[PDB]
């Protein structure tokens, strides 16, 4: 089922993609399998400019990482620098300082995004 | 600049470039055809050619779609030369490589020839210009061996290559204001170093360094919180150098980095009307002439274009402003090096004016620049009394005559004048020099001076032909967003003395450039209809 | 003395 | 968490990139220089697919410099190199340890990969011969040039002893000059020393 | 008015040039100690002259220091920086300018050797001070020297021709051609070439250099 989906997302038919990740979402035996799944499913939300319906997916994909005692994961650093991003957006500082704290521990250009990210929600704060 | 926008591409169309003929033809049409290396410099050949495909890549029109990355790769002539990274450059200096594939950039850049390597990475950064994304800025950072980590074995990179690199490095960080590259980027400027295994300072990289730490941090100026500390530390940090005063000359400050600093402080207060700013960096000309003076006198000509365009609401039009606090004041009216400051005073105002009032045309100033150019015109190449202040004075006339020449071209661009067209004409004609009417490799140096002062002699004329014809007409230059200052400020760099650093920078005004004709066509017979009056609110 | 000529 | 034979994953790397990948005294020393910038530019360009393949320990140079189409310890022993299909590897990640955040750290100050880094950092073998033009060259005017002679000849003194012409003259490393010993009406042929340089055997050109 | 007049002033043309017929050719200056001359007294210092001992070459090399050092002149020569085009690991330029004539200095590399004088600050030189050592040096001796001038490594520009046949003394070298009013030179950068040395040599020393330059209480 995830094949198809790339298949159908390289071809430009997000709308029918959509209804294939969600079918293999359900197929999944282990909820940690649905990391990959959920980070590509997330993109395609933005693709279709419905910015509230990829926060739900966001927050799984996320929240993923918490249930495995810490994963962190690469496919789970983009999801949390997106998500802290959105929030400044939202004016809840708050909320956002503590995604980018949790995200310290990525790639060379994942740290420094979060870290100044994490000044600019401080000084708001 | 004649071909921005005119041609379109089919994707399956195969592209063309037609090669470099240099073959010249007199009116007794006895054909003499010139052949390389020994009639020229060998370099001089292929950077013609790596110029000409620039200008080819870049006759493709912005809003063509179809130019994936597989195009390019369709249209490589399978051998690499000049032509074929002129064309990269132009494709990517167009916007059109915004996400060039990982496949064949290894390809392009397997080989270690400069021409190529310049091209795709200048191209491609200002194809991305700003976007701060890793996977590019990466390849740079490889490229760049001072920014390589401390302590790795050395590995050959041409130092024009590391000049290509830093420009579009700093290109690419546009507007990003990220202190952890501006601080690296101003330690390289003064720092010296490394090629062939011995220390060694280079002009045309400080002058890169300079340049880009300027664009970078493009627009902080106008602070009136620790970022205020820290813009203000850079500044104190600039002015020292451009006002630090030696009187034994220490090796890790040397005068090359002046220019550096001096396009920096003026790219972080452009457009700001700091009068503050301006006043350390303007000079007065009659405490200086009094005085023995100090510096490279270059460095004047950027210090009040610096200085001018701090202050950017009195850009005076009038030719008091041009010769404002100027005179002689000598009984040697004889051209001699005492009065170069002078020179390089009026050049750099001039050429401030002229970006001040860019297409947006006037008569007043074409007028003044038009009797300036009639006077400065005759003794122009002129070599009567072979002596070195004579010969540097009147250096400094054809670096003078060709930044008026330009800019007087610049504020009357895109209206095809007569006038300005005729004065270009006849300095882009008549080699004039030594030569005409008006120990081996010693001799070889000898001609080399002179050949290069041919070369930077045509590029300016060529630069104002160009930008009198711009697009067919129908295009124009844009100085409203705040950017398109600081390219068109960047790509009218007078760098016209050997040995012409930074020139593969001069194709960079085509940011600037935007579609600025209006005219009207017929809606049911579709053929243009003119000659209408046409009412406009601004 | 060095300087060889060739 | 291991994946199946029969259904592979499929990795970014595309079949061109894999062509792309595999591609290829001053003289050796320019050549070296190129061959090592050429490698950086080809891990650090990529990589990415590697980053993603890989089970443990092993390093994205090794993968390139495994792929066949003073040296310091290598990390493991695998050669798989660039592979269109990944059978082993199923995304997962290990848990954040102290040495991570030791990791991540050095990582921070580093522009480029830790691998291309190390590789950098590693000490290229300073291996030549130089055989090249005489470093010092004195005067020996009128030497003999006879199939049958053998003149010079070295001694523990830094003492050397010629036949120019028909006079018998000295030089000394030491001091650069040349001294004359004597002279004789016909030619030598060949020079000898006995004992630590006491005595000097010479031949003449008729025994 | 004022400001067309000035601009006239500034750059004359039609009363500058006069023919514009120059010959181009680049003029060479003549150092041969043979031919006594009021000219050439003027720029050769130790005088008119078998090839002297090496000590009576320094004793010589001291008297044209103190001569030249004897009348009102500034010494600057430790005021530049210098850059040659490359050493030896044996003697740099420190030995050149130690005004000692048994030490010296040596570069090795390619045949056209350069010599780099930077200035800090715009000095007006009046006077350049160079020994050579045709004897003393026959094999490393400067057989053919140009001086270039300008105000930066960019705009350096041909001064004047130099031809070395016989000359064991001081060299003075004043400069008149480039400004008759002024009777001295005003550059912040000269750089030396010694493109063939004589007998067909390969590398240069360079015994002496010196520049110069014009301008109760209690203990």
């Amino acid at each position: 089922w995830q094949v198809l989906g790339e298949c159908y997302s390289k071809t430009g038919n997000k709308v029918e993609a959509i209804k294939c990740y969600k079918r293999s979402i359900k197929a999944s035996q282990t909820v940690d399998q649905n990391t990959s799944i959920y980070y590509r499913l997330a993109q395609l939300y933005e693709e279709l400019e419905d910015l509230q319906e990829c926060k739900k997916f966001m927050m799984k994909c996320v929240d993923v990482e918490e249930l495995l005692e810490g994963i962190v994961t690469d496919e789970t650093v983009k999801a949390r620098l997106w998500l802290a991003i959105f929030e400044i957006k939202a004016g809840n500082y708050q909320l956002a300082y503590d995604y980018a704290m949790g995200v310290s521990s990525g790639t060379s250009q994942e740290i420094e995004e979060a870290r100044m990210l994490a000044r600019e929600c401080r000084r708001h704060m | 600049a004649v071909a921005y926008a005119t041609e379109k591409p089919i994707s399956t169309q195969k592209w063309v470039i037609q090669p470099l003929n240099l073959i010249s033809v007199f009116p007794d049409d006895t054909k003499i055809t010139v052949k390389a290396p020994e009639d020229i410099a060998h370099d001089i050949v292929e950077w013609g050619q790596f110029h000409a495909g620039v200008s080819s890549g870049l006759r493709i029109s912005k809003k063509a779609t179809g130019i994936t990355g597989s195009w390019i790769a369709f249209n490589k002539p399978k051998e690499l030369d000049a032509y074929h990274g002129g064309f990269l450059l132009g494709l990517g200096l167009n916007g059109h490589l915004k996400n060039l594939e990982e496949w064949h950039i290894y390809n392009y850049l397997s080989p270690r020839n400069t021409h190529i390597s310049i091209g795709l990475l200048l191209g491609m950064s200002s194809s991305m210009k700003g976007s701060m994304d890793s996977k590019l800025i990466k390849v740079i950072s490889v490229h760049l061996v001072a920014f390589l980590p401390s302590g790795s074995s050395d590995l050959n990179i041409d130092l024009k290559l590391q000049t290509a690199g830093i420009i579009g490095m700093g290109m690419l960080y546009l507007n990003s204001r990220h202190k952890r590259m501006s601080d690296s980027i101003f330690a390289q400027l003064v720092s010296l170093l490394n090629v062939n295994d011995e220390m060694v300072a280079d002009e045309e990289y400080r002058l890169a360094a300079g340049i880009s730490l300027g664009l970078i941090n493009l627009g902080a100026g106008q602070t009136k919180v620790e970022q205020n500390v820290m813009y203000e530390d850079l500044t104190t940090k600039l002015l020292e150098i451009v006002t630090s005063t030696y009187d034994v000359e220490n090796d890790w400050i040397p005068e090359n980095s002046q220019i550096g600093a001096v396009i920096a402080i003026m790219f972080l207060f452009l457009k700001s009307n700091n009068f503050g700013i301006s006043n350390m960096l303007k000079v007065d000309l009659k405490e200086i002439l009094k005085a023995n003076i100090n510096t490279r006198p270059e460095l004047l000509m950027y210090r009040e274009w610096a200085s001018n365009m701090i202050l950017w609401e009195f850009i005076g039009d009038d030719l008091s402003f041009i010769m404002k606090d100027v005179d002689i004041g000598v009984k040697f009216s004889e051209l001699n090096t005492d009065l170069l400051p002078i020179y390089y005073t009026m050049a750099g105002r001039i050429l401030a004016m002229g970006i001040r009032f860019a297409s947006t045309g006037n008569l007043k100033i074409r007028n003044i620049l038009l009797s300036l150019v009639d006077k400065f015109l005759p003794l122009y190449q002129y070599p009567g009394k072979q002596n070195l202040d004579f010969r540097l004075t009147i250096s400094v006339i054809n670096v003078l005559t060709n930044v008026i020449v330009v800019s007087l071209s610049m504020v009357m661009c895109a209206s095809g004048d007569l006038e300005v067209l005729r004065r270009v004409k006849y300095l882009h004609e008549v080699a004039s020099g030594p030569y005409s009417d008006l120990s081996d490799p010693t001799a070889y140096l000898e001609d080399k001076k002179d050949i290069d002062d041919h070369y930077g002699k045509f590029i300016s004329t060529n630069l104002a032909l160009g930008f009198l014809f711009l697009g067919s007409g129908q295009y124009a230059l844009n100085t409203s967003t705040l950017e398109s200052i600081a390219f068109l400020s960047m790509s009218v760099l007078p760098t016209y003395t050997t040995p012409h650093p930074l020139q593969e920078l001069k194709h960079f005004w085509s940011m600037a450039v935007e579609p600025r004709c209006l005219v009207i066509k017929d809606i049911s017979t579709g053929d243009a209809v003119n000659n209408v009056p046409i009412e406009l609110v601004v | 003395l060095s300087d060889i000529t060739n | 968490v291991y994946g199946d034979r029969y259904i592979p994953s499929r990795t970014d790397i595309d079949f061109n990139s894999i062509v792309s990948i595999s591609s290829m005294v001053e003289y050796q020393k320019e050549r070296q220089a190129h061959e090592t910038y050429n490698t950086l530019l080809k891990n650090e360009l990529f990589g990415e697919m590697l980053s993603k393949d890989t089970v443990g320990s092993e390093s994205s140079i090794d993968r390139i410099k495994n792929t066949r189409p003073e040296i310091t310890r290598p990390s493991s022993n695998s050669v798989r190199g660039a592979s269109l299909l990944t059978y082993q590897q199923r995304k997962g990640r290990r848990l954040s340890a102290a040495s991570l955040l030791q990791s991540q750290f050095f990582d921070s100050m580093s522009p480029v990969r830790p691998d291309s880094k190390q590789l950098l950092l590693s000490p290229g073998k300073q291996f030549r011969q130089i055989a090249k033009v005489p470093y010092r060259v004195l005067d020996a005017p009128s030497l003999a040039d006879d199939f049958y002679y053998s003149l010079i000849d070295w001694s523990s003194t830094d003492v050397l002893a010629v036949a120019l012409g028909k006079s018998i003259f000295l030089t000394d490393n030491n001091t650069g000059d040349v001294v004359h010993l004597c002279d004789t009406e016909n030619e030598y042929t060949s020079l000898s020393w006995i004992g630590a340089g006491s005595h000097l055997a010479v031949g003449q050109a008729n025994g | 008015i004022g400001i067309n007049k000035v601009l006239d002033h500034l750059a004359p043309s039609e009363l500058i040039k006069p023919v514009k017929s120059c010959h181009n050719k680049p003029s060479v200056l003549v150092l041969d100690d043979r031919i006594v001359d009021a000219a050439t007294k003027d720029l050769y210092v130790n005088g008119f002259q078998q090839n002297p001992t090496p000590e009576n070459l320094q004793h010589m090399f001291h008297q044209g220091i103190e001569i030249l050092d004897s009348a009102r002149m500034i010494n600057v020569t430790h005021l530049a920086l210098w850059k040659p085009s490359s050493f030896k690991l044996g003697n740099p330029v420190d030995f050149a300018l130690d005004d000692n004539y048994d030490t010296f200095w040596q570069s090795d590399g390619g045949q056209p050797h350069q010599l780099d004088i930077m200035f800090s600050k715009r000095m007006d030189i009046c006077v350049m001070a160079i020994f050579f050592s045709m004897i003393a040096d026959e094999s490393y001796a400067p057989s053919l020297v140009k001086v270039y001038a300008g105000h930066s490594p960019s705009d350096a520009r041909f001064y004047k021709m130099l031809e070395v046949r016989n000359v064991n003394g001081w060299v003075a070298l004043r400069f008149l051609d480039n400004r008759e009013d002024d009777q001295l030179l005003k550059c912040q950068f000269i750089r030396l070439l010694f493109p063939v040395n004589h007998e067909n040599g390969k590398d240069t020393h360079l015994r002496g250099i010196r520049l110069y330059v014009p301008s109760a209480i209690l203990r």
